[PDB]
């Protein structure tokens, strides 16, 4: 199955977009591995596929600027795709498929990643600012608080956002962003939580905005 | 090329969807089903015309007849809404098609009311010479929401940016609204207020310096 796709967040009008796809959990050199991307419509396109020993197929409409390969060394599959348009804004997601070859051909997107955002933009990364969000029992049921992370002012999407390295995942909340006027992103990420953990459990949220290479980590007190 | 499938349509709890895949380069060729859900990546649900995936329940079924393949959908629940995608192989121009898609509702969900939570400026934001008052709205269904905002009493006229209202994984609704202040602002008034009206009834939240 594949790891989240590796991708650079943004590209510039006529750069060249690079993503990287590795297989966990098996090698990448038994299957039909393969690129689709999701609009931000919402619609499905199939990019290209290729298997580890040289078979590639690519979407013709983008023959003359996609490439594709694998690394069996390192389990993994790239796509590069040279002078971008602003349509080729999307979720790039890297896809195990299924093959058959009987009396007919077929294939199948069996086990798809989660998508690399890409955005087409000539505006250079920014990385955001990251404030805690202080405990508050006013609006949650008994007991319990709402604390959180406002991660303000950063561009492209996303940025990632866990709780004490992941081992916080129950009543948390990662709202969408925001995008506002200036062309930069602000999300808020809260997490409800026992009021008689605020004393005993500390708790840190994690942010991480790859495409700028910034990683917070916040401490949120009462 | 992208094939032609059938209209976004909403069906009771119940009751059965068709949900219909056609092309004329679709013809003979096998067909392959895919649900898309928020928060989720796209799953295959339904291959090779009529072959359940591993966790697709024996109420989805697909058929193929002519240029014309089905997936039928029986006694749908709300877990069922989502967006379907058909898509084919075709070796002899060698490319992948997809269907445009098609958004499955299921109708008869109960109003939810939204769960609202106000945060005010941080002292560290503050230090920063910013504030941001931080309203956040989810759980609401159906996913329309009004959020206005109160200095004191007046009705704040700048500074507002609010979302549009995202569906989440249990097909409620999630949106957040930021109120951006100078630190004197934030200080000068007595109170800041997140008013959110949904389905004609509202809660307001405040925050004061």
């Amino acid at each position: 199955a594949p790891l989240p796709e590796s991708g650079p967040g943004v590209v510039r009008p006529t750069g060249t977009l690079s993503l990287t796809c590795t297989a966990a959990y098996g090698s990448i050199s038994r299957h039909f591995w393969g690129w689709v991307r999701q609009s931000p419509q919402g619609t499905l396109e199939w990019i290209a596929h290729m298997h580890h020993l040289g078979v590639k197929y690519v979407n013709p409409s983008l023959k003359n600027r996609v490439s594709i390969s694998m690394d069996t060394s390192k389990n993994q599959m790239s796509l590069t795709l040279k002078t971008v348009t602003a349509t080729d804004a999307a979720k790039y997601h890297c896809v195990r498929m299924g093959a058959r070859m009987s009396d007919i051909a077929f294939f199948s997107f069996g086990d798809w990643g989660p998508g690399s955002l890409v955005t087409v933009s000539s505006a250079s990364t920014k990385g955001p600012s990251v404030f805690p969000l202080a405990p508050s029992s006013k609006s949650t049921s008994g007991g319990t608080a709402a604390l959180g992370c406002l991660v303000k002012d950063y561009f492209p999407e996303p940025v990632t956002v866990s709780w004490n390295s992941g081992a916080l995942t129950s009543g948390v909340h990662t709202f969408p962003a925001v995008l506002q006027s200036s062309g930069l992103y602000s999300l808020s990420s809260v997490v409800t939580v026992p009021s008689s953990s605020l004393g005993t459990q500390t708790y840190i949220c994690n942010v991480n905005h790859k495409p700028s290479n910034t990683k917070v980590d916040k401490r949120v007190e009462p | 090329y992208v094939l032609g499938q059938s209209s976004s349509m909403s069906v009771a709890p119940g009751q059965t969807a068709k949900i219909s895949c056609w092309g004329y380069y679709m013809g003979t060729k096998p067909v392959n089903w895919y649900q898309l859900k928020p928060g989720r990546a796209p799953s295959l649900i339904i291959s090779y015309d009529d072959e359940r995936a591993s966790g697709t329940p024996a109420r989805f079924s697909g058929s193929h007849s002519g240029s014309t393949a089905t997936l039928t959908i029986s006694n749908v629940v709300p877990a069922d809404e989502a967006d379907y995608f058909c898509q084919v192989w075709d070796s002899k121009y060698e490319e992948i098609y997809f269907g445009g898609g098609t958004a499955l509702t299921v109708l008869g969900q109960p109003k939810a009311a939204p769960s609202v939570t106000l945060f005010p400026p941080s002292s560290e934001e503050l230090q920063a010479n910013k504030a941001t008052l931080v309203c956040l709205i989810s759980d609401f269904y159906p996913g329309a929401v009004t959020v206005a905002w109160k200095a004191d009493s007046s009705p704040v006229k700048a500074g507002v940016e609010t979302t549009t209202p995202s569906k989440q994984s249990n097909n409620k609704y999630a949106a957040s609204s930021y109120l951006s202040l100078t630190p004197e602002q934030w200080k000068s008034h007595r109170s800041y207020s997140c008013q959110v009206t949904h389905e004609g009834s509202t809660v307001e939240k405040t925050v004061a310096p």
